[PDB]
């Protein structure tokens, strides 16, 4: 029979995958950690023979067809190997995307806007990002943003417009509608019963969401609205759209730097636990073997000897070259690692149990079939890794730990404080990801022609996002191109959806371990039940429906806002009396 | 009669998925004066008092030996799960059982030091839908056994007989060695008296 024989190739590309991936993860690690040029050209080598290898292999897979094959993990695994991708390209065309594709990367990290009063400052993407992210001048924040649109977004107009028509022919030629369509069959499956999703259900789904969150959205605008207007007189207007450039950072994407300007009361003084760290004598083994204990005390495994031998926690004394970036490494043959350079502070107390959570994640389907050796959908391990951090920050559990006197006290200021700082930073970010993906959206599937580029973008910013440019786009521009992910070839709607799930999980672990009160005071330590069933969630791999996955923890198989405006509840109530009736 | 305990003091100490087991039945053992041959470091006994090990008719001892090193103390601790529980040994607790782990002095010169400790990450068969693991039974061996025994050269290096996958992980000794015993006691019980 064909599923016997694809039974058997399945067994030994495992059996010869599971080799090859090592050797060229351990390549790369060994690069990452120690930056020269055999590393690097060890790194190239490895990486060569495992492209070689699935290559090679992916076009064995095409013997087998899909219509005589039934069980659903053979199947899963065969959808894998046979995709084509940018192969389909007609060989010119290929090169020509590459071309482009490069292009524009080096275009976005070589950007360089100077002073228009001073051309002998001139400033590249970093420092230009520190000035936006400090400053609260009005035209010395002006300038840098029409600068940065101007100089680095108005140069990949032209080769966007490529891009999109060559990203639509490899996606029609791979059996798609558009290249948008392309990117939303991440979140397709199959299922028996209620258990199936569609890329044309996606749209609906995520317009219905953002309609949900909405309402709270408008309040925090508002409040924000009203303190921008003290902090920049004369240049907001009472009930109008937010200038774009006003917003903390370039583009807008994070509020979480207006907290300055819109803490509630700074007479009251936020959690620090630095100073006390340092008192203490904590270290980066003292870290991560209190994220261990963390972990260990709701019921998930420890770490394996060689995590510890083999992890590189702090930046070393040898002066070696290190990439320097909080990573989490799965590499193979149950070898699992850490890259951060730590120090004694809060931030890499919360990424520590970050990273321990997506190696948690990484150990708990350590036995499912390679292809399957993935989060169930593109949102599920980010989520994963954030509902820790959430538990992780309360005072309860500082407390606990004694990282803070217990006779700390508690009252609603504080909490209104921190509910706060978590709105900039969470749900002001959401209205940002809706419409950049919808203009994306549109883009690719041709609704917005390329006459009408920004006239829409800007639009959708005073529909969706309620922003309003500082000046006027002609044509020649391209604003969302300026961004990362956009030039970049991302794919943005990852952060739309690992919030969406992030709190849906979290009260799921918070019904389980009995808690009583807001939800915002929720600590899942010291609760194997809780643990129980997100492991039991953890270890299904890819090798279920994602809707499925998502029953096995919150008990639905559908994505709900309800429990995100569940948390921000005692904040929403708080907004809407100091606001009043300026809320639009 | 006594019994000697120079096959456990000489040689280089096997590693621990290879560990070797010494059986004993009439003999008047002594064994205050084996421990006194290295530096104990732990001694942790279940089901007997570390004293009362020492006396005491017993029907039958056993010593499993092998190279560990002494700073894995909490991998091999019971209610731990992992590669050194499943894959290398598990340690019974149906007889009365001490662990002991202790370095090596330089006195001894009769015990010879092996290259690396070593033992073994996974072991398992393999099939389209994943990684069905095999586990140790309480005091066995591992079914990896035969193809562990063709040696590591490098950490996470795996051997293949088309069914059974093995990888085992090294690193190299430093120091002194350090070495783990396990000492079970099982009760006709007049055998083995001290
Ligand atoms: C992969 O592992 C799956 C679940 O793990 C096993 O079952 C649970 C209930 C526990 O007993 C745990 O210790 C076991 O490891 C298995 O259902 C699945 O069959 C495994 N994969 C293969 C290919 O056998
Ligand atoms: C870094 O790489 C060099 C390349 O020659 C190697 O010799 C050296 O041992 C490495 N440093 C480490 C592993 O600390
Ligand atoms: C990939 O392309 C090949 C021809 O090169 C074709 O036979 C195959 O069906 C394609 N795969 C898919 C999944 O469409
Ligand atoms: C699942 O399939 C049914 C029947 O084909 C369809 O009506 C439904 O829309 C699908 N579910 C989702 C969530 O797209
Ligand atoms: C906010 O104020 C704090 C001091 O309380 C300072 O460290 C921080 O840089 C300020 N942030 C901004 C964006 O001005
Ligand atoms: C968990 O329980 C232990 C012992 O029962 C206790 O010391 C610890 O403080 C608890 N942790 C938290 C976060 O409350
Ligand atoms: C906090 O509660 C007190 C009474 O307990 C109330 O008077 C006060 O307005 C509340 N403050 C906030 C910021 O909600
Ligand atoms: C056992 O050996 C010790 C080693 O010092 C010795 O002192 C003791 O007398 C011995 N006990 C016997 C032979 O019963
Ligand atoms: C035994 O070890 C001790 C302490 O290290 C040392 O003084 C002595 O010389 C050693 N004896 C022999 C015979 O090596
Ligand atoms: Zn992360």
């Amino acid at each position: 029979t064909t599923e016997e024989e694809a039974r058997r190739f399945l067994v030994k590309f495992n059996h010869e995958a599971e080799n090859l991936s090592h050797e060229s993860a351990l390549a790369s690690w060994d690069y990452n950690t120690n930056i020269t040029d055999e590393n690097a050209k060890k790194m190239n080598e490895a990486d060569n023979k495992w492209s070689d290898f699935y290559k090679e292999q992916s076009k064995i897979a095409q013997g087998f067809p899909l219509q005589e094959i039934k069980d659903p993990i053979i199947k899963l695994q065969l959808q894998i190997l046979q995709q084509n991708g940018s192969s389909v390209l007609t060989a010119e065309k290929r090169k020509r995307l590459s071309t482009i594709l490069t292009t524009m990367s080096t275009i976005y990290s070589t950007g360089k806007v100077c002073n228009p009063n001073n051309p002998q400052q001139c400033f590249t993407l970093s420092g230009l990002e520190d000035i936006m992210e400090k400053s609260k001048d009005y035209h010395e924040r002006l300038w840098v943003w029409e600068g940065w649109r101007s100089e680095v977004g108005k140069q990949l107009r032209p080769l966007y417009e490529e891009y999109v028509e060559l990203k639509n022919e490899m996606a029609r030629g791979n059996n798609y509608k558009d290249y948008g369509d392309y990117w939303r069959g991440d979140y397709e499956t199959e299922g028996e019963k209620g258990y199936n999703y569609s890329r044309n259900y996606l749209m609906e789904d995520v317009d219905r969401i953002f309609l949900e969150i909405k309402p709270l959205y408008e309040q925090l605008h508002a409040y924000v609205r009203a303190k921008l207007m003290k902090a920049y007189p004369s240049h907001i207007s009472p009930t109008g759209c937010l200038p774009a450039h006003l917003l903390g950072d370039m583009w807008g994407r994070f509020w979480t730097n207006l907290y300055n300007l819109t803490v509630p009361l700074e007479k009251e003084p936020n959690i620090d636990v630095t100073d006390t760290m340092k008192k203490q004598s904590w270290d980066a083994e003292k870290i991560f073997k209190e994220a261990e204990k963390f972990y260990s005390s709701v019921g998930l495994p420890n770490m394996t000897p060689g995590f510890w031998r083999d992890s590189m926690l702090t930046e070393p004394s040898d002066g070696r070259q290190v990439v320097c970036h909080p990573t989490a490494w799965d590499l193979g043959k149950n070898d699992f690692r850490i890259k951060m350079c730590t120090k004694v502070t809060m931030d890499d107390f919360l990424t520590a149990h970050h990273e321990m959570g997506h190696i948690q994640y990484d150990m708990a389907y350590a036995n499912q079939s390679y292809l399957l050796r993935n989060g169930a959908n593109e949102g599920f391990h980010e989520a994963v890794g954030e509902v820790m951090s959430l538990s992780v920050a309360t005072p309860k559990h500082l407390k606990g730990m004694g990282l803070l006197p217990s006779d700390f006290s508690e009252n609603n200021e504080t909490e209104i404080n921190f509910l706060l700082k978590q709105a900039l930073t969470i749900v002001g970010t959401l209205p940002f990801t809706y419409m950049l993906e919808k203009w994306r959206w549109m883009v690719f599937e041709g609704k917005i022609p390329k006459e009408q580029w920004m006239e829409k973008w800007w639009e959708m910013k005073r529909e969706i996002v309620g922003v309003v440019e500082p000046l006027p786009h002609d044509e020649t521009y391209c604003d969302p191109a300026s961004l990362f992910h956009v030039a970049n070839d991302y794919s943005f709607i990852r952060y739309f959806t690992r919030t969406i799930l992030e709190f849906q999980f979290q009260e799921a672990l918070c019904r389980t371990a009995k808690h009583q009160g807001p939800l915002h005071k929720c600590d899942i330590s010291n609760s194997t039940e809780a643990g129980k069933k997100l492991n039991d969630m953890l270890k299904l791999g890819k090798s279920t429906p994602w809707t499925y996955a998502l029953e096995k923890i919150a008990e639905t198989k559908e994505m709900d806002a309800k429990p995100l405006l569940n948390y921000f509840n005692p904040l929403f109530r708080w907004l809407k009396e100091q606001n009043g009736n300026s809320v639009g | 009669q006594e019994c000697d305990f120079t096959p456990m003091l000489t040689g280089t100490p096997p590693p621990i998925y290879n560990f070797k087991r010494l059986v004993f039945t009439n003999c008047n053992y002594n064994l205050t004066k084996l421990l006194s041959l290295f530096q104990v470091s732990e001694f942790s006994c279940h089901q007997v008092s570390p004293s009362s090990l020492a006396t005491g008719c017993y029907s039958s001892l056993t010593v499993d030996y092998f190279a560990y090193s002494t700073d894995m103390s909490s991998y091999l601790q019971p209610g731990s799960a992992g590669e050194i529980v499943q894959f290398n040994y598990k340690q019974d607790f149906s007889n009365p059982t001490c662990r002991v782990l202790a370095t090596v002095p330089q006195n001894l010169t009769t015990i010879t030091k092996p290259s690396n400790y070593a033992y073994l990450t996974e072991c398992y068969k393999t099939s389209a839908y994943g990684k069905n693991y095999l586990y140790n039974a309480p005091g066995g061996y591992t079914p990896c056994l035969s193809l562990a025994s063709r040696g590591f050269s490098t950490k996470y290096q795996s051997h293949s007989d088309g069914e059974l996958t093995t990888t085992g992980y090294i690193y190299p000794v430093t120091g002194n060695l350090q070495m783990a015993f396990i000492i079970s006691v099982q009760y006709d019980t007049n055998s083995v008296c001290p």
